[PDB]
């Protein structure tokens, strides 16, 4: 590799097999992940569409500029889930 | 830390082989047990 | 004829023993990695 | 029941480093990345409230919001752990 | 077959694979060796 | 504009009409970082 002669080993038959014992190149890794929640666009510009007539409702009243209260993500298996806002009750409703 | 006055560049000497921060086998995420050795690896409370 | 029949109903698919046998080290796990095993395998049967 | 011992010693030969290693690839992941809020009441606070019987409402409320809340009986050995549920699905669940 | 079912329930249920009788079951997901499996199926105090 | 409708607001009046006052522009990181007009209250608000 590069120009250095190096061995290349992999100990998992040789040793560690057949035994209680884990292998210790598998290592963990630890991210965090943030994600705002009813956020309100605090403009006039910015509360904008694309296109005239994108997503467009048949009832009078678009239910899309009301103030959002949820978020929408995906999991793991790569299914939607989501997170409203009585998600926050057990933290925002405590005594403290 | 100890060495906030001492070491220069310690962003390697910290940010290595830090241990678990909670466990790994219980159905939900808990603190970390007084006896548990695993280690991982952190990238993001590196940098905060 | 009956040694095929033999071999036949003794095979598990290789969908699911593949991917079991990426887990072999200490084959008594936690009732976590079991799980992620198993959506593993859900995954690794459909898709091939 | 003999057991066998043996001390050793080691030290670091190199003068800048010497030794590196790198994540290289992603097995399965193992905590789904879902919607499993949190709750505060887990925790023997300071100044609680002054009629016990709204601390009861709350309570009972924010615990029939989320499947992570504490049992009832306060136990004596540890402290107020959660419901041990019968099966487990996707991996130990992350607490937002 | 046909199964009754409220005209309420979500579509993001059937975009993707899923289970007709709405409760996911079954003895894989036993969790220890001491559970009941007839918990997971029909005990509804419990979350799916 | 190029064609009916871009950025279309549902308001009386389009805000895109007003005279700007800002100007918009990316950082060393490509991090989005506005430069508006009452900060160069430092050079016209002086006694020169």
């Amino acid at each position: 590799v590069g120009d250095k002669l190096v061995f290349l080993e992999a100990l998992e038959r040789r040793v560690y097999q057949a035994t209680r014992v884990a292998y210790p190149l598998i290592g963990n890794i630890d991210i965090t992940f943030i994600m705002p929640m009813g956020v309100f666009q605090a403009n006039s510009m910015d509360r904008y569409t694309r296109h005239a007539g994108d997503f467009s409702t048949v009832s009078e009243q678009d239910p899309r500029q009301f103030p959002p209260q949820g978020i929408f993500f995906y999991n793991k298996d790569g299914i939607l889930t989501q997170l409203t806002l009585r998600d926050a009750m057990g933290t925002i409703c405590h005594s403290s | 830390v100890n060495t906030n006055c001492n070491t220069l560049d310690r962003l390697l000497m910290e940010a290595k082989a830090v241990a678990s921060q909670s466990s790994t086998d219980t159905e939900y995420q808990f603190k970390r047990p007084p006896g548990s050795t695993e280690m991982t690896q952190d990238p993001c409370g590196l940098f905060q | 004829d009956q040694l095929l029949g033999v071999l036949l109903e003794k095979a598990p698919p290789l969908s699911l023993l593949s991917p079991i046998n990426k887990f072999q080290p200490e084959g008594h796990l936690n009732r976590v990695a079991r799980a992620a095993l198993l959506s593993d395998l859900k995954r690794r049967v459909c898709a091939d | 029941n003999f057991t066998l011992t043996q001390p050793r010693a080691h030290v670091d030969l190199g003068v800048g480093y010497t030794a590196v290693c790198a994540t290289a690839a992603l097995r399965c992941p193992l905590t789904d990345m879902g919607n499993t809020a949190q709750n505060l009441f887990f925790s023997r606070g300071g100044v609680p409230m002054l009629h016990d019987n709204v601390t009861e409402s709350l309570r009972r409320i924010t615990a029939s919001g989320g499947r992570l809340n504490p049992t009832e009986p306060l136990p004596i050995f540890g402290g107020l752990r959660p419901a041990t549920s019968a099966g487990i699905a996707r991996g130990q669940a992350s607490v937002c | 077959e046909f199964v009754a079912m409220p005209v309420s329930t979500d579509l993001q249920y059937f975009r993707t694979a899923c289970n007709p009788r709405g409760r996911a079951s079954g003895m894989l997901y036993m969790g220890d060796r001491d559970a009941d499996i007839e918990a997971i199926m029909f005990d509804h105090t419990q979350s799916d």
